[PDB]
């Protein structure tokens, strides 16, 4: 499952899942360790705009959505 | 204010989402100040 | 949602822990208070419709060019807006009260509450008004813990106001 | 997180309604309720130890497979594991039963956990089974306790039962 | 200050005890390298000057320590610097025919790495110059006294870094 | 003559005060720590790690 | 990120070529046309809240039952984030304004966004009309703005237009 | 499973780096010892039906009241769930000795090993005095290296259990 | 992680026995062979840069398209991505070397490699070739190094071969 | 972070003031020259590597004990350490030079400097030499380039100077 | 972090040399006595318990001051984190031995630990006493364990001593 406990109001209770696909930048080779791109985050309604911010800035490709909780 | 720290630029570059927080005030860094070692200095107190 | 019960139970949970004396005493508050705090819902509840008017009335008595053309005391829409949105305060008021804590009014009302009425042109002068008339009313539909639970929620959302 | 009032609250809300007569005496028995439901909710604190060991302890004499190699609470890692997940369980439920609500023990225990278990090889008729244990035995206790005033608690150990049922029925 | 003989004495006063057989002991050994202490001490002392001469010239001097922004530049500095290593020679002199580094401590030691960083004198530096003065030592006394000697130079360089 | 040396001295002579690298760690004690070691969970690890 | 002459460089890249002087002075023309660009720009973002507000306004006034209890922009939580969201695509469309590309808008925000409202229970169809709203204000004010010099912008009108119906096709 | 050659590879690949002198020579440790160590395993393997019954027997002559009616050591069960469990410790330690570290130790009784033995009422005491005993026997069985080995590891479950 | 000791005792543990003397000799030869092994392993790590450049230039010599634009080894960045995958495969085949056994190759390497390379773009037959020129130099050089004592090795590079060809099948 | 427009409106507002005739002009006049000033910073930019490079031969020419064991810039990870410092100033001097202010280089690089060194160890008058070389080669560079249109360049190269000189004089 | 060779090392590096003959036979010597060095090593790490325990049983016989209220040792937290500090004070003396240098105690462990003491009222005496009978007892054991072959220890357990003996003088 997710993160579990949440905050305490009605619009923290609700947690999303999204499955993306972080790509290679530009500018760098990457030499460390390294993982697949593909994963997940479930993540709670409250925090969601930043969360999808950082990740369409860095890059990525959000493949799927998910209603998890609600 | 907890998230701000995890959510920011600084935490996704470096640690990504797998490697657990490790100490970096101690090697030079990108875009930082160099009051940021001698502070890291006061800030460590020993290994123990 | 914010209510006594909750909060404990969060705080269990957060250290991965049974409920204990600590959080079942606090419940016990929560429970002893419900007679007062349903009285005045009652109270609240059923006199809604009037004191929905007086408040309404209270903004452009106070406010008088409100109600003037070219403005937004005018015409049946702001007017009709107007009392809803009152109604909406008194509303969550009462399920303040009910529920045992600030919750419904921190979801519904108070988070979001200056972006939209900073993009709506709607000054919270007003609703503080309408607030502080509907507090000089219920003091005298109510009396002793009853009436301290009413202040305690109307005082609550106009410091959220402010 | 939802209570039983905060449940009201919402559905009133979705009519545009300040609470119903209805609700609003459904809420004071609640409050009528609440000194037995306090000392429910105290009796699985003050026994959740001996609630969890005492399921436990039978769940392995009837199921014996669980503690044999290729077993699914075999070696120490694993019963361990077994063991904190049944007073996971027990802790939402203690939980809902205070709230008088479901919706914690659904929302931050329940939702997913069957997938959880099934990805794990984890047997979910033998975790149904510990829960029904422990709601036995959570009963039991709730029922016959240190010298609580006399009176009629069956309303409320439905009520924890249908909390139980809910965690199995979700798990199985 | 106390030497070999004292540390046993004032060990055993503490007690309250009469020194007792493996006490002894230690005070044979102490009077069988007696003559070679002080056959050894007088050779560095009439040599001190070309010793001393020996130590900065493989370990200081021709360098960036003497010239300017160095910290022993200036005609001051250089003869602060070699007077400090005339400390360090005669007192490990004194810890040796001791055979007790306790003087080093009391009256060279203590405070003396602080001292050197409030006036910037560098510490790495110093103690090379101890460890040429401790190589040309070993040199100089022979076998008989070379690992005796050489201690309580390693005693006064570990006590600054 | 600013770049005068010994009597030749030559090229393997240390330099005047040695420092022998990871000693300024050493003398801040900070030598497990500069540079830190880096700790990550890999996929499917075992209880150990 | 793209921009125009990124675009460019990318295609003549995948060729193996220089840039053909049929790309050159298409990319010349965009350096002739840049100071309509910066006023179209400027006009969006010296209007951003203006233009949001009015949008908002007008979205209520024809979808009634957003603003009800059951409505996807009842309470004051959910004005805010939808709001929000108006300001966020307001935003992006100005940046692929600057940029006389779309990649910035179709990579950073409308790159699943359909599938997010939808998780979440917004209705789409109201929210590509709220976008719709935003064009016809946006480019009035491109069109009529403080003292800038006369000539024709119809051409960055349509560009904008584009990326506002890009916008509110890939949502609705 | 913690083992020499699986602790060298992890620290390479935590380092992005392929194994080198340092880590070649740490394996050659680990293959070098191999000889005590499995010749230790052999006389554990087969002594084992006879060092679990003397063990097992230990923890009741020690603690006598364990064998009275009401006790945990009554009964065939409890006897059988005995034996059973300080043969499980022999079993791990075998294959400890066979894997060249501490890791099926670490991973199949330690992990997780006082959290069990609280919710089921079994003193660590009797555990530490069949294992005291397995090393009074094995004194006999083994000698040099192949001893050192068999102590290396039963002195381990031993810390692990206080 | 395992090794080919703690794989064997995995499935002793699995049968809840110690291990069968068939299993203990089976580990005790390959005690018996492990000073072959060590240098089989130090033929791949003292040989690591060469292995890597060598089945590069000849993995560009036959698939010229690669270092076209258009192909997956062009511009710069891609190179140095693909010559970094060559060294990472060629780091894990030399880890389970020295364990006798594939998991670590297979879990920390392998296990999804060929889905990432597909979403990538990246021509998985053309990785697999990589893999088959990087064993046959590897091999080259576990069978002909510098003053070791002559013998039999070729137990050794069918296994170096197998973990090579796992990882290409694996991604082709 | 300060700029000279910057600094200007600083001290203005501490007078509760708007911009005097005086600074008013000083600025213009710094908008007169700044053709000149980028030039000035392309001229350190585009020898970086060499300023760096140039300056270093020579420190360690001049200093030959840093190179030693027992000196600063040995072995090669303290040469790595020193190289990169004197690329980090030469960065922030080039920063200030474009900025027309030093505060950039005493507020994210001077301050603070001397004392990591002392802590360091690191011979701080052998940085300050290193600083003064740099300094020569990059007013050279500043001085004489490529086809830059002949003008008098003195009023900068000065300031560059003051610039070298603040870190010299910072870090002795 | 150092061990016995390293140290030589780095000395020999501080002349710019390649180790004396003198510092190779210093270091044969340690290769030749390192089987009794794994034994005392191991003497420790299989009696850590009963080193921490019977060290802390005669503290507190001693000191009974320590469990009463207002003692350092009191109530079961604080007690608890002396019991490991012992136990992290002789972890850092088994490394050191191992690695036949204190520099692992003291950088990691002593460093900074009276200062810390100060600061929390911990009575560093108490501290230094418990340090000294975890010293009596793990020499005990060094001393006299199950079948090691018969030799002299005494060069090794001097040695352990002095870690001991430096973690007391630092702390007291
Ligand atoms: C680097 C390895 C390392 C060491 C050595 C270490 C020491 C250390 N001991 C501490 C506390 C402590 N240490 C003790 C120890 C003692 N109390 C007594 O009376 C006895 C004399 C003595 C046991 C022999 C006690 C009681 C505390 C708790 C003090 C307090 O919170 O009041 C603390 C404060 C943090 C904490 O309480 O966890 C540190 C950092 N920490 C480390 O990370
Ligand atoms: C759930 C809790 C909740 C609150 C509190 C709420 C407030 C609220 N008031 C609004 C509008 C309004 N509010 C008023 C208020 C007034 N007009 C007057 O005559 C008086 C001065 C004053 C009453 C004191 C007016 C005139 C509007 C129309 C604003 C517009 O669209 O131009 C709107 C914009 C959507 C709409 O037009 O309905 C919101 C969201 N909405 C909510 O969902
Ligand atoms: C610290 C948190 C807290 C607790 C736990 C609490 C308990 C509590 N339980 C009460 C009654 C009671 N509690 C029970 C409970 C039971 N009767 C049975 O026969 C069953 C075995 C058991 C079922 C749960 C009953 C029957 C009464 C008397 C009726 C009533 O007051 O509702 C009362 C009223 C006083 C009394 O009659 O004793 C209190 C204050 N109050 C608190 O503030
Ligand atoms: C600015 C203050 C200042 C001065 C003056 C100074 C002098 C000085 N002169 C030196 C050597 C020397 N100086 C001389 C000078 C002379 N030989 C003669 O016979 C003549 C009388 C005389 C020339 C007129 C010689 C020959 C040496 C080499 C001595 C040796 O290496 O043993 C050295 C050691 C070499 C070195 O590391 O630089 C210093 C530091 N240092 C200072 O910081
Ligand atoms: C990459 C830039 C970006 C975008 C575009 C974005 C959209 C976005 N809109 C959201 C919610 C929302 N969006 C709206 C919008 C509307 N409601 C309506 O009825 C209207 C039709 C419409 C306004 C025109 C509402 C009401 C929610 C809250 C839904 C809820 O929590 O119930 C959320 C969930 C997280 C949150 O509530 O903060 C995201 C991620 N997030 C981003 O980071
Ligand atoms: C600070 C960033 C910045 C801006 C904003 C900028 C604007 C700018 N707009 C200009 C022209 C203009 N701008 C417009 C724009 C318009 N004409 C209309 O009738 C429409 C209402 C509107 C459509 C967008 C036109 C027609 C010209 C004259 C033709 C041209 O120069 O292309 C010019 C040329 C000088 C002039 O003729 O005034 C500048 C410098 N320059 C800058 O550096
Ligand atoms: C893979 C490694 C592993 C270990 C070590 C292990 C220990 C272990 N011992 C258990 C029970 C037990 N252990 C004992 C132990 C004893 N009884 C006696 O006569 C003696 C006093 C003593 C032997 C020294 C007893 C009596 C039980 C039954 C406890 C109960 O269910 O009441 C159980 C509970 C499940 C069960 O009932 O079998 C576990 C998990 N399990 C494992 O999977
Ligand atoms: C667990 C160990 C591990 C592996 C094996 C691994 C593979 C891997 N290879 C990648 C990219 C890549 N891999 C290659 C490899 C090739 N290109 C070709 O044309 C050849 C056929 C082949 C070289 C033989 C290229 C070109 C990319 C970059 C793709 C792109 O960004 O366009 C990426 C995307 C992240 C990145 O670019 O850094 C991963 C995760 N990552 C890991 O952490
Ligand atoms: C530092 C880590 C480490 C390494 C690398 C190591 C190597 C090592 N390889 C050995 C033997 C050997 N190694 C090989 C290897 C080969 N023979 C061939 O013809 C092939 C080209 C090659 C195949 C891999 C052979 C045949 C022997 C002799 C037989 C044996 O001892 O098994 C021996 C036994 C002594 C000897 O005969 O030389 C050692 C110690 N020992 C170590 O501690
Ligand atoms: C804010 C921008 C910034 C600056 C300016 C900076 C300076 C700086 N220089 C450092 C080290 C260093 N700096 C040098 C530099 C020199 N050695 C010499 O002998 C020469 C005289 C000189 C080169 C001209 C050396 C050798 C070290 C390593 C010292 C050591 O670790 O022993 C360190 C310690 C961290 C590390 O080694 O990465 C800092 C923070 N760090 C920063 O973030
Ligand atoms: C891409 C950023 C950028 C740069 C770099 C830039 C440079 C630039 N330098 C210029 C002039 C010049 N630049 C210099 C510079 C020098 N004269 C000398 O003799 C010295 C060697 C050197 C001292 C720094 C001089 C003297 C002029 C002519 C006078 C002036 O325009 O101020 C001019 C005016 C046109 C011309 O006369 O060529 C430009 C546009 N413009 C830009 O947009
Ligand atoms: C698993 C890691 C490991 C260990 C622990 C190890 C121990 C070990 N200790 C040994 C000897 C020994 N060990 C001791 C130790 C002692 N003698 C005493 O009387 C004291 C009580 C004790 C002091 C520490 C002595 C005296 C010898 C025989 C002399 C020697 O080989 O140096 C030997 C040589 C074979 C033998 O003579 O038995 C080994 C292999 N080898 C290893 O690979």
């Amino acid at each position: 499952m997710y993160n579990n406990v949440t905050a305490n109001t009605e619009w923290g209770r609700k947690v999303f899942k999204i499955t993306v696909a972080q790509f290679p930048d530009a500018d760098g080779l990457d030499t460390d360790n390294l993982s697949q791109s593909n994963y997940f985050v479930t993540v709670p309604l409250a925090r969601l705009l930043p969360e999808m911010q950082l990740i369409k800035n860095k890059g990525g490709k959000v493949l799927s959505v998910e209603p998890v909780v609600s | 204010e907890i998230d701000s720290y995890i959510d920011s630029d600084e935490y996704i570059e470096t640690f990504g989402e797998n490697i657990v927080p490790y100490f970096r005030g101690f090697k030079y860094q990108t875009n930082q100040s160099a009051g940021g070692f001698p502070r890291m200095v006061k800030l460590w107190g020993g290994d123990a | 949602m914010k209510t006594v019960i909750t909060e404990v139970i969060a705080s269990a949970d957060s250290q991965g822990r049974f409920l204990n004396n600590t959080e079942l005493q606090a419940a016990n508050g929560r429970f002893q208070r419900a007679t007062a705090s349903m009285e005045a819902a009652r109270a609240l509840t059923s006199n809604a419709d009037s004191l929905v008017k007086g408040a309404v009335q209270e903004v452009y008595n106070k406010f008088p060019y409100l109600t003037q053309p070219g403005q937004m005391g005018y015409g049946d829409t702001n007017q009709a807006k107007c009392a809803r949105d009152i109604s909406h305060y008194l509303r969550f008021i009462t399920y303040s009260l009910v529920a045992g804590g600030t919750g419904p009014l921190d979801d519904y009302i108070v988070a979001g509450l200056r972006e939209v009425n900073r993009t709506f042109n709607l000054s919270p002068s007003w609703y503080i008004e309408a607030l502080k008339h509907i507090k000089g009313k219920v003091g005298s539909q109510l009396s002793g813990q009853p009436l301290t639970e009413a202040n305690a929620y109307i005082d609550y959302c106009i410091n959220a106001l402010s | 997180m939802q209570d039983a009032f905060t449940k009201a609250i919402v559905a009133a809300d979705l009519r545009g309604s300040f609470l119903s007569e209805q609700e609003l005496n459904q809420l004071t028995n609640l409050v009528k309720e609440s000194n037995k439901r306090l000392d429910a909710v105290n009796a699985i604190t003050g026994n959740a130890a001996e609630i969890i060991s005492d399921a436990a302890h039978k769940l392995f004499a009837e199921q014996t497979d669980l503690i044999r190699p290729g077993g699914n609470a075999y070696p120490n890692r694993r019963m361990a594991a077994c063991l904190r997940d049944m007073e996971i369980i027990l802790r939402y439920v203690s939980y809902a039963l205070l709230a008088g609500d479901a919706s914690v023990l659904e929302d931050r225990c329940l939702n997913g956990l069957k997938e959880t278990y099934v990805a794990l090889g984890t047997p979910t008729r033998s975790v149904a089974r510990a829960v029904q244990l422990m709601k036995e035995t959570a009963i039991g206790y709730v029922n016959s306790p240190s010298g609580v005033t006399r009176g009629d608690c069956s309303a409320l150990v439905n009520e924890a039962a249908t909390y139980f049922d809910k965690a199995a029925a979700s798990i199985a | 200050m106390q030497d070999a003989i004292t540390a046993v004495i004032n060990n055993y006063d503490v007690q309250g005890k009469y020194l007792d057989g493996a006490a002894l002991d230690k005070l044979k050994a102490y009077f069988t390298t007696g003559a070679v202490r002080v056959r050894a001490a007088a050779v560095i002392s009439s040599n001190a000057t070309t010793i001393i001469k020996e130590a900065a010239a493989k370990a200081l001097i021709y360098s960036d320590l003497t010239r300017p922004g160095g910290n022993m530049y200036t005609t001051r500095r250089y003869a602060a610097c070699i007077r400090d290593m005339d400390y360090f020679l005669r007192y490990a002199t004194y810890a040796m025919l001791a055979g007790d580094p306790s003087i080093l401590d009391e009256r060279v030691l203590n405070g003396l790495k602080e001292t050197y960083n409030s006036l910037g004198v560098p510490i790495a530096a110093t103690v090379g110059g101890i460890q040429a003065m401790k190589e040309v030592v070993g040199g100089l006394v022979g076998p008989d006294a070379a690992k005796e000697a050489s201690i309580y130079f390693d005693y006064l360089s570990s006590g600054l870094s | 003559l600013r770049t005068l040396g010994p009597p030749e001295g030559g090229m393997l002579r240390p330099a005047v005060g040695g420092t022998a690298e990871a000693a300024a760690q050493k003398q801040l004690g900070i030598t497990a720590v500069a540079p830190a070691s880096v700790v990550e969970l890999r996929p499917n690890a075992s209880e150990e790690d």
